[PDB]
RNA sequence: UAGCUAGUAGGUGGGGUAACGGCUCACCUAGGCGACGAUCCCUAGCUGGUCUGAGAGGAUGACCAGCCACACUGGAACUGA
RNA sequence: CCCGCAGAAGAAGCACCGGCUAACUCCGUGCCAGCAGCCGCGGUAAUACGGAGGGUGCAAGCGUUAAUCGGAAUUACUGGGCGUAAAGCGCACGCAGGCGGUUUGUUAAGUCAGAUGUGAAAUCCCCGGGCUCAACCUGGGAACUGCAUCUGAUACUGGCAA
C-alpha cells in the first residue's frame, strides 16, 4: 500500500524528518518512490521548518495513497497557517 | 604507401621550414586546399597556388620572420590509426590560444576559435604553433 | 516509425529461422580507437526466404524459442 | 639586485700517477627576479673558488624570458639529454611548485606561480638547462601576433 | 605499444609480491618458539644475534630477531612477532615485539621506551 | 591542546619577536632576543628549503597559538575557497576570535585573550561565545560581557593596545568595551614580514 | 584450457504456466556456440559509492541505500495475492 | 543549557636529533654490546650503540607493524622504449584483421548540433541555514562525464554508384 509518512534523519537527539510516498512494506529508511517534503520538529524561529508539496500530495491522494496521522497533522497546521 | 597524405603535407611544410625553403610543393586535394586557407587566413603561410588540372599540384609559400620559421612546432592529431573527435567544449586550444588547431566541422575545416564561436565540434586535423 | 536493426544473413540452415549479425561501430573505452563489434542474433523468418549474404531489417518481439526473439521485416538487396 | 642561488656542489676526482686529485664544482643560478636569469657551472680545487667562478659566469651567459606577470604565458616543454621538463602557468597565490633544480631557476627568474614537472633523469646540471632552455622557448601574444603578422586581439 | 596490439594484448601490471608471507597481511602474528640460538652476521658486520625459530599459528615456521638488550625466552615461550627484516642477517624476517604476551621489555631502558615495552619509570 | 611551555623561547628559535608577551618591556631586555635557544644556541644555522619551510610556517602558527591539525584544515579551507590561497590563510587565522578581542585590546595576548574568551567573559551579537576557534564575520559586533568588565587586566590592556598601531578593518569603543569586526582583512593590513607563499607550498609537498 | 554441445539447434502437434518459451513430450529437420575466446579451471556477491591520484586511472565494495543469494546439510512440495 | 560556591586549585605525554629530514654535546662501551627504512654505524675522541644534558616534531595522543594508492613516465591511453644498456621473429609468402591516391553524385552508419526521456536518495562540488564554533545535520543548485528516441548539418571517415 502506498503510504504517505516521514522518514527519520539528522542526528542524534536532533530529528529530522523526509516526507516521502512508499510501500508500506519496505524499511523506514528504505526505498521510496518520491520525496514530498519535509519536518523539522526543533526548527528555531525564522526557519519554515516544515514544506509540503501540497500537489503532489493531492496527486497521490488521489490515486488511493494513505496517509501518516503525524504527515496528516502538518498538512492541516500548514493549510491552517496558510 | 602513402597511407596518410594530410601529415605527408605538414611534414614537407616541417621539413622546408628546417631547410629554410622558399617554397614547398605536393599533390593536391580539396582537403589539402582547405586546409592551406585556413594556414593563410592565419597567418602561417604567405601564400598558396593551384597549378594543373590533370594531376594539379599545390605550392605554398612559406613564411619567416626574424630570419626564423614562423611555424614553430605543427603535429597531426588525428590519424588514420586514431581518429580523433571532439565536442564543442572540448575543443582544445593549442599554446593557450596563441596557436590553433584545425578542427573540421559540418560546415567546412575552419580553425577551433572559429568553431568554438560556431558552436561545433568536429575531426581535430592538426595543431599549429 | 518503429525501433529496427540491419544486419547480413550468416546462415539460413535452420528451418524458418535464420541467424543475422548486426555489427556495430563503436570506441574503445580506454585506448579511444574506433572498433567494429558483431551480434549475432537468431532471427524468426516465416516463408523460409532468407539466404545467406542478404542484408535484412530485422524488429524485436515475443520469445518465439529457446534462443529467437526477433523477427524478419524485410529484406535488403536479396541479391548475394 | 642580481639574486644568486647555489643549487649544487659537488666534489670530482682525477686518479692521477700519484693517487686521487679532489676538486670541486658548483652550480649557481642568477636572476633579476624581472625576467632575465642565467646560470653558470664553475670547476675549482676549492669549494668558495668554485661558487665564485661560478657566479662569475653566471652573471655572463644570462638570457631574458617573456614573463607573463610572475607567471608563464603558455604551457612549455623543456628537454636537455636525459631530463625532460614541463612548466604550465597558474592562478596567483598558487606559489613556485617544482623540484629542487627548477625551483631555483624560477624563483631567481621571477616566476612566482608556476606549476612544474621534471620526467626522466633528475641531474642538477642537465634540469637546469632543461628548464632555461624552455622557458627561451616561450613566445608571448605580441612577439606571435608581430610574426603571424596581425594584432593582439586578432590573436586574443 | 600501437594501439591495435594494446587493443589485442592489454597493458599488464606486475604483481607486487609480499616479503612478510607468514604474516598474511596481519599485524602481527602468535607463536611458540621451537629454539632460541645465536647466528653469526654478514660478511661486513660481526656480532651475535639472537634469534628464534618461531611456529606459527597458521602453521607457518619462520625465523624472528630478538631486539634489544637481553632477553627471557626459551622454548615454548609464546611471542608476537611482526613484520620487519634485519638486513645483515640472512633469512630473518620478523621481529619479535617486546611486551607482547611472554617477551618482556629490556632492563633499564629510558629512551625508546615504546619500541621496547618498558614501563615509564616512577 | 596548547602550548604551556616557556614563550621566549619560540622568539628566539624564530629570531623575532612573535608579541608573545604584553610589551611592557623590551624583549631584549627580556631574553638574549639574537640567539638560539638551547645549549647550541651561538651557532647560526644553514638551514635548507625545507627547513625555511617549515620555519616560516612554525612562526604564523605560533604567532596565532594553533595547532598543525587545525593549522592544516586552515589551508585546506583556504584552498578549497575562491581567490589568492595565502592571503585566504592570513585572513581566516586573523577572524579568530582570540585574535580579533586581542586587535581590539580587551587583552595583553593572544593567551590572555584566548582566557577571557575560555572563561565566558566575550560576548558576540549579544551571545557569549566561549570557543577560541570561532570565526567573527563582518558587521560582527564584540563586547566583554558585563560581570568581566571590571577586570583590571582588561583595564590594563586597552592601555597597552594604544602603544600599538590601531588595526584599520575594526572599530573599537573603549568606553562600551566593545568593537565592531567592520571588514576581513587584506593582505596589505597585515604585517610584511609574512611570507605566506612558503607555507602553501610546504602543504603543496 | 581449442574445440564444446543429443532437448543439444530449429520446426509441427499435444500437454503445461498467471504469462511467451525445449518449460515438457512425440514426430521431423541437422543443426547451435567458438579465435570479437566457446568449453574447462581458479577466484568472486553486484551497484550507488569509499580511498588514492592534477587528471586519466589504480585499489576497493566496512558503515548508509538499491538489487541478488542463503537460513545445520541435501531434496520436495503444501498453504497462500 | 543557565546561575551560584570554592580554590591554580583535579589534569602531558610519545617519537626523533649521521645524510635523506627539523633538531648536538658529554660520559660509558671498544667489530663487543647493540643499531638499522635505504646508504651504512661499532675495532679507545662514536653527533649513528647505551645513559645524560640540550634541542626538534606532534600532542590526549605519539610511535611501530600490516594493507591500498601516490611518488613510479617503473605497463607510459593521456604518457616510454627496441644499433651497443632488457628488447626487430633467421628469411619469405600469405588467410582473418588493421590501414587506403584522386573526382563527382547519393546515403547518413561513425561524427557533430539541438530537443526529449532517463541517469533513485544519500555521498563528492557551489551558494545558504541550524547546533555557542567545528565535526555533524539540512534547503536549493550543479553534477551524475551514460544510454535510448526524435529532429537537423555533410567537412571528415564509412557504405553504394560512376
Ligand atoms: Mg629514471
Ligand atoms: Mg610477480
Ligand atoms: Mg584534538
Ligand atoms: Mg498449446
Ligand atoms: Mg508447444
Ligand atoms: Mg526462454
Ligand atoms: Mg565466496
Ligand atoms: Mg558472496
Ligand atoms: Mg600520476
Ligand atoms: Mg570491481
Ligand atoms: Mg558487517
Ligand atoms: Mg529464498
Ligand atoms: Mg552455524
Ligand atoms: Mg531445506
Ligand atoms: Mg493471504
Ligand atoms: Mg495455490
Ligand atoms: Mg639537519
Ligand atoms: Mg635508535
Ligand atoms: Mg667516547
Ligand atoms: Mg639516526
Ligand atoms: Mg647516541
Ligand atoms: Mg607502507
Ligand atoms: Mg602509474
Ligand atoms: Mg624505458
Ligand atoms: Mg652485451
Ligand atoms: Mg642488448
Ligand atoms: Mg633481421
Ligand atoms: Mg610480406
Ligand atoms: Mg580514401
Ligand atoms: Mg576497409
Ligand atoms: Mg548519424
Ligand atoms: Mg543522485
Ligand atoms: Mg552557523
Ligand atoms: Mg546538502
Ligand atoms: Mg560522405
Ligand atoms: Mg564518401
Amino acid at each position: 500500500m502506498v503510504t504517505i509518512r516521514l522518514a527519520r534523519h539528522g542526528a542524534k537527539k536532533r530529528p529530522f524528518y523526509q516526507v516521502v510516498v512508499a510501500d508500506s512494506r519496505n524499511a523506514r529508511n528504505g526505498r521510496f518512490i518520491e520525496r514530498v517534503g519535509f519536518f523539522n520538529p526543533i526548527a528555531s524561529e525564522k526557519e519554515e521548518g516544515t514544506r509540503l508539496d501540497l500537489d503532489r500530495i493531492a496527486h497521490w491522494v488521489g490515486q488511493g495513497a494513505t496517509i501518516s496521522d503525524r504527515v496528516a497533522a502538518l498538512i492541516k497546521e500548514v493549510n491552517k497557517a496558510a | 604507401s602513402m597511407q596518410d597524405p594530410i601529415a605527408d603535407m605538414l611534414t614537407r611544410i616541417r621539413n622546408g621550414q628546417a631547410a629554410n625553403k622558399a617554397a614547398v610543393t605536393m599533390p593536391s586535394s580539396k582537403l589539402k586546399v582547405a586546409i592551406a586557407n585556413v594556414l593563410k587566413e592565419e597567418g602561417f603561410i604567405e601564400d598558396f597556388k593551384v597549378e594543373g588540372d590533370t594531376k594539379p599540384e599545390l605550392e605554398l609559400t612559406l613564411k619567416y620572420f626574424q630570419g626564423k620559421a614562423v611555424v614553430e612546432s605543427i603535429q597531426r592529431v588525428s590519424r588514420p590509426g586514431l581518429r580523433i573527435y571532439k565536442r564543442k567544449d572540448e575543443l582544445p586550444k593549442v599554446m593557450a590560444g596563441l596557436g590553433i588547431a584545425v578542427v573540421s566541422t559540418s560546415k567546412g575545416v575552419m580553425t577551433d576559435r572559429a568553431a568554438r564561436q560556431a558552436g561545433l565540434g568536429g575531426e581535430i586535423i592538426c595543431y599549429v604553433a | 516509425k518503429i525501433r529496427t536493426l540491419q544486419g547480413r544473413v550468416v546462415s539460413d540452415k535452420m528451418e524458418k529461422s535464420i541467424v543475422v549479425a548486426i555489427e556495430r561501430f563503436v570506441k574503445h573505452p580506454i585506448y579511444g580507437k574506433f572498433i567494429k563489434r558483431t551480434t549475432k542474433l537468431h532471427v524468426h523468418d516465416e516463408n523460409n526466404e532468407c539466404g545467406i549474404g542478404d542484408v535484412v531489417e530485422i524488429r524485436e518481439c515475443r520469445p518465439l524459442s529457446k534462443t529467437k526473439s526477433w523477427t524478419l521485416v524485410r529484406v535488403v538487396e536479396k541479391a548475394v | 639586485e642580481l639574486q644568486e642561488k647555489l643549487i649544487a656542489v659537488n666534489r670530482v676526482s682525477k686518479t692521477v700517477k700519484g693517487g686521487r686529485i679532489f676538486s670541486f664544482t658548483a652550480l649557481t643560478v642568477v636572476g633579476d627576479g624581472n625576467g632575465r636569469v642565467g646560470f653558470g657551472y664553475g670547476k675549482a680545487r676549492e669549494v668558495p673558488a668554485a661558487i665564485q667562478k661560478a657566479m662569475e659566469k653566471a652573471r655572463r651567459n644570462m638570457i631574458n624570458v617573456a614573463l607573463n606577470n610572475g607567471t608563464l604565458q603558455h604551457p612549455v616543454k623543456g628537454v636537455h639529454t636525459g631530463s625532460r621538463v614541463f612548466m604550465q602557468p597558474a592562478s596567483e597565490g598558487t606559489g613556485i611548485i617544482a623540484g629542487g633544480a627548477m625551483r631555483a631557476v624560477l624563483e631567481v627568474a621571477g616566476v612566482h606561480n608556476v606549476l612544474a614537472k621534471a620526467y626522466g633523469s633528475t641531474n642538477p646540471i642537465n634540469v637546469v638547462r632543461a628548464t632555461i632552455d624552455g622557458l627561451e622557448n616561450m613566445n608571448s601574444p605580441e612577439m606571435v601576433a608581430a610574426k603571424r603578422g596581425k594584432s593582439v586581439e586578432e590573436i586574443l | 605499444a600501437t594501439v591495435n596490439q594494446l587493443v589485442r594484448k592489454p597493458r599488464a601490471r606486475k604483481v607486487a609480491k609480499s616479503n612478510v608471507p607468514a604474516l598474511e597481511a596481519c599485524p602481527q602474528k602468535r607463536g611458540v618458539c621451537t629454539r632460541v640460538y645465536t647466528t653469526t652476521p654478514k660478511k661486513p658486520n660481526s656480532a651475535l644475534r639472537k634469534v628464534c625459530r618461531v611456529r606459527l599459528t597458521n602453521g607457518f615456521e619462520v625465523t624472528s630477531y630478538i631486539g634489544g638488550e637481553g632477553h627471557n625466552l626459551q622454548e615454548h615461550s609464546v611471542i608476537l612477532i611482526r613484520g620487519g627484516r634485519v638486513k645483515d642477517l640472512p633469512g630473518v624476517r620478523y621481529h619479535t615485539v617486546r611486551g607482547a604476551l611472554d617477551c618482556s621489555g629490556v632492563k633499564d631502558r629510558k629512551q625508546a621506551r615504546s619500541k621496547y615495552g618498558v614501563k615509564r619509570p616512577k | 591542546a596548547r602550548y604551556l611551555g616557556p614563550k621566549l623561547k619560540l622568539s628566539r628559535r624564530e629570531g623575532t619577536d612573535l608579541f608573545l608577551k604584553s610589551g611592557v618591556r623590551a624583549i631584549d631586555t627580556k631574553c638574549k632576543i639574537e640567539q638560539a635557544p638551547g645549549q647550541h644556541g651561538a651557532r647560526k644555522p644553514r638551514l635548507s628549503d625545507y627547513g625555511v619551510q617549515l620555519r616560516e610556517k612554525q612562526k604564523v602558527r605560533r604567532i596565532y597559538g594553533v595547532l598543525e591539525r587545525q593549522f592544516r584544515n586552515y589551508y585546506k579551507e583556504a584552498a578549497r575557497l575562491k581567490g589568492n590561497t595565502g592571503e585566504n590563510l592570513l585572513a581566516l587565522l586573523e577572524g579568530r576570535l582570540d585574535n580579533v578581542v586581542y586587535r581590539m585590546g580587551f587583552g595583553a595576548t593572544r593567551a590572555e585573550a584566548r582566557q577571557l574568551v575560555s572563561h565566558k567573559a566575550i560576548m558576540v551579537n549579544g551571545r557569549v561565545v566561549n570557543i577560541a576557534s570561532y570565526q567573527v564575520s563582518p558587521n560582527d559586533v564584540v563586547s566583554i560581557r558585563e560581570k568581566a568588565k571590571k577586570q583590571s587586566r582588561v583595564k590594563a590592556a586597552l592601555e597597552l593596545a594604544e602603544q600599538r598601531e590601531k588595526p584599520t578593518w575594526l572599530e573599537v569603543d573603549a568606553g562600551k568595551m566593545e568593537g565592531t569586526f567592520k571588514r576581513k582583512p587584506e593582505r596589505s593590513d597585515l604585517s610584511a614580514d609574512i611570507n605566506e607563499h612558503l607555507i602553501v607550498e610546504l602543504y603543496s609537498k
